[PDB]
DNA sequence: ACCGACGTCTAAGAAACCATTAT
């Protein structure tokens, strides 16, 4: 009844301005600063509005609140004071002019009355037209959603959201969808930090990134989406890369998986010209990015389990100097993790208060691991300096660790784990301490589902910037 | 393992290595829709599962109830050697061997047992909530040193009952076989779960380390009688049948140190 | 007449909807 021994990987640094690190990100950002502060890129957020005539002053209150301080209300054991957007970002947060905000059409109300999704999104686009000769005088535009199309949101194979998106994504116009969620939540510090740093991170600049990193490993994930028809169901399987280039900055790009459009697959399982192909197009983008290097260590993280083909695939896509790690993230396990302390003087063992760390990886076989993504963090704290804090606690009241498989690395476990740890710690569009699966998974995930709303925006390779 | 926090997890080892149950020999080849239909309509006393010829663990005669005698070719005996390689292999054997290890563990008890989302579930009854046995799981489950409550009627539902469980769950792992055990909320009827989502929400809201851990080490006594002591306690499915399963299982949860 | 059609059983997840906010 013991198994093998357990090790913890200490929490991720994250790198802030003038190579400062921290754990706690937005504390790191309200201490010491964005990271890309130090570039001057972007000098400022000028921003541009797209609303209905009854709607623009919520936009104007939004804006007004993101320049002004605010105070947490809801989780304090984590949240730090917001203190405006000139202060924490080192750049000001230009409001629009009269020119720069742009009006909803009449139409789209109608639109939204009939129920057709597809007309919204077009009358959106074609709303968003004026600003096309203009993009050079803003850098990210907001769209409110009021909720009188809240019919037009969410049905079934439509997507508002994800089709606005790709519409704007081949138009180089980043965009931020604000709906009333974001203006009826009692704790504005939570908004003021998330839409802060999203729309930093959308003018171009970058908020924060690991502090030691390898330029040497690339980490590439696949994830799948389903579309059902009449005829049946097909598998969109989008892929996303992450690495820093050799220069400093910051690399997250996704693209599809599929080697020519009208190509239909009925399961997510690649096949082997498949995972060639768009393992050839990873290594280009790496050697593009890199100088012409080859990587020396390649990451391949997957939802579902690698077939032969698919491992044959990936061994012959790359040269032979290349170490392949092949890894399969399970999120639903039947193990579940309690902590115990040890004894401290007089006190016996006795289970801790705070759940288990999170970190601790727990070998089971010699193929399957137990990562705990979730967990209590020390070093955080906002409240009381030495108590741990739980993320998910309003929602789940124990962490539940994720498993990983191996189909191919003669690696240690420390490795992968640190690797996933770190991963899991950079999506800007979080404005929380972590997430559950690393931050590949995430955005291949969103880039499947925008593929499969609108299959037309194919073949290009897309930054994070435009879809987060 | 060296050294303190310690990981204690939801896993019990299963010692024992190897399984001898019984074969049904037919003249006319049958499918598993059929011994389902069959069972379903003659409700025997017994085990049954087909990989390739029909398993049974129980008595013979509940399977010349299922079976008249012209279907019945012989009867013989099938070794499951290496139980967790044949579990791993085989998807039938491992729902066989889950199915029987669990009702050698709630046998001469007063535990209920259910099926949820083909999980199988052990639910404290609502006329026995008041036993001895119970009383470590009410400390557990109560609040500032009150005895909690471990079965009742949802707040606000017009007919729907609470009460508490353990999902139990076969794995298989490297070659081991693992018990899991998880803490839940069993509602009935089953297909009203959908009215009790904040009720459940809130019972488990502050079920924290410590909580879960008494949670658990309650479950456990329960389940085996013994709670902490080193030791493995033995199982016995059908004891009287020719054809029974015994199991050693330890009562020690899996835990690491490091 | 070797393969198809179709039932059983796992493991794992996506897809629509609800819910609450960090001892
Ligand atoms: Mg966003």
């Amino acid at each position: 009844s013991q198994l093998a021994a357990h090790s913890t990987i200490p929490e991720p640094l994250l790198l802030f301005k003038d190579n400062r690190t921290d754990t706690h990100p937005l504390r790191g950002l309200s201490q010491y600063g964005p990271y890309s502060a130090c570039f001057n890129l972007p000098g400022q957020v000028r921003l541009a509005y797209l609303a209905p005539t009854e709607h623009m002053r919520k936009l104007d209150a939004i804006v007004r609140e993101l320049q002004n301080p605010a105070t947490p209300k809801e989780a304090t054991n984590y949240y730090v004071e917001y203190g405006g957007f000139e202060k924490v970002f080192k750049v000001p947060l230009v409001m629009p002019q009269e020119h720069l905000r742009c009006l909803a059409l009449d139409e789209c109300h109608g639109v939204a009355a009939n129920g057709n999704g597809l007309a919204l999104a077009d009358k959106i686009v074609q709303s968003m037209s004026g600003l096309f000769r203009q993009k050079h005088a803003f850098d990210v535009l907001l769209v409110y959603l009021p909720a009188s199309w809240k019919k037009c949101f969410e049905y079934d194979g439509f997507d508002l959201h994800d089709r606005i998106k790709a519409k704007v994504a081949p138009l180089n116009l980043p965009i931020q969808i604000i709906n009333d969620t974001a203006l009826t939540r009692q704790c504005r510090a939570n908004v003021m930090w998330g839409v802060s740093v999203a729309l930093y991170a959308k003018a171009g600049g970058i908020p924060w990134k690991l502090a030691d990193w390898d330029k040497d490993e690339a980490y590439i994930g696949l994830s799948y989406a389903i579309k059902k028809n009449a005829e049946g169901q097909e598998y969109t399987t989008c892929c996303s890369q992450v690495f820093d280039p050799d220069g400093t900055g910051f690399e997250f790009v996704a693209y599809d998986t599929r080697e020519f459009i009208t190509d239909r697959k009925g399961n997510p399982y690649l096949s082997y010209q498949e995972m060639q192909s768009v393992l050839s197009k990873s290594l280009h983008l790496y050697q593009s990015s890199h100088n012409g290097r080859m990587p020396r260590k390649i990451f391949i993280h997957k939802t579902t389990h690698f077939t032969e083909d698919e491992i044959q695939g990936a061994f012959d896509s790359f040269s032979s100097s290349t170490e392949i790690e092949l890894v399969q993230i399970i999120q639903s396990t039947n193990w579940y993790g309690l902590k115990v302390d040890g004894k401290k003087g007089d006190k016996p063992v006795a289970p801790a208060s705070y759940p288990v760390d999170r970190g601790l990886y727990q070998p089971l076989t010699e193929s399957e691991c137990l990562l705990w993504t979730q967990g209590s963090v020390m070093g955080v704290n906002q409240q009381n300096p030495g108590q741990p804090v739980f993320k998910e606690a309003a929602l789940t009241p124990l962490p539940n660790p994720i498993m990983l498989r191996r189909f191919s690395g003669n690696g240690g476990w420390h490795a992968t784990c640190s690797s996933i740890l770190a991963l899991t710690k950079v999506d800007w569009n979080n404005n929380t301490l972590y997430k559950k699966l690393p931050v590949t998974l995430v955005y291949s995930q969103v880039f499947a589902d925008v593929v499969k709303q609108t299959p037309e925006i194919v073949n290009e390779i897309y930054d994070y910037r435009f879809f987060m | 393992g060296k050294s303190f926090p310690a990981l204690r997890t939801n896993a019990l080892p299963v010692v024992t290595q190897s399984i001898r149950c019984g074969v049904v020999t037919l003249a006319s080849p049958i499918t598993f829709s059929e011994l389902k239909e069959r069972i379903s309509q003659k409700s025997p006393k017994a085990l049954l599962t087909y990989t390739e010829k029909v398993l049974f663990l129980g008595g013979e005669p509940e399977i010349r109830k299922i079976f008249s005698n012209d279907e019945i070719n012989s009867i013989g005996q099938y070794y499951i050697d290496e139980i967790a390689q044949s579990v791993a292999a085989s998807t039938f054997l491992k729902s066989f061997v889950e199915e029987a290890i669990l009702t050698a563990l709630l046998r001469e008890k007063p535990i209920l047992h259910r099926v949820r989302h083909r999980t199988h579930y052990a639910v404290i009854p609502n006329a026995s909530a008041k036993d001895d046995r119970f009383l470590d799981l009410r400390k557990a489950v109560g609040f500032k040193g009150d005895l909690g409550y471990i079965t009742g009627n949802v707040t606000n539902a017009k007919e729907l009952s609470w009460a508490e469980a353990v999902s139990i769950r076969l794995e298989e792992r490297g070659g081991k076989l693992w018990i899991m055990l998880k803490p839940e909320i069993w509602i009935k009827p089953l297909d009203r779960r959908e009215e009790a989502t904040d009720f459940i929400r809130s019972r488990r809201r502050y079920r924290f380390n410590q909580c879960s851990y008494q949670i658990l080490d309650a479950w456990i006594k329960i389940l085996f009688g013994s709670i902490g002591g080193g030791g493995t306690v033995n199982i016995s499915c059908f004891p009287d049948a020719e054809f029974k399963a015994e199991f050693e299982i330890g009562t020690r949860t899996a835990f690491s140190l490091g």
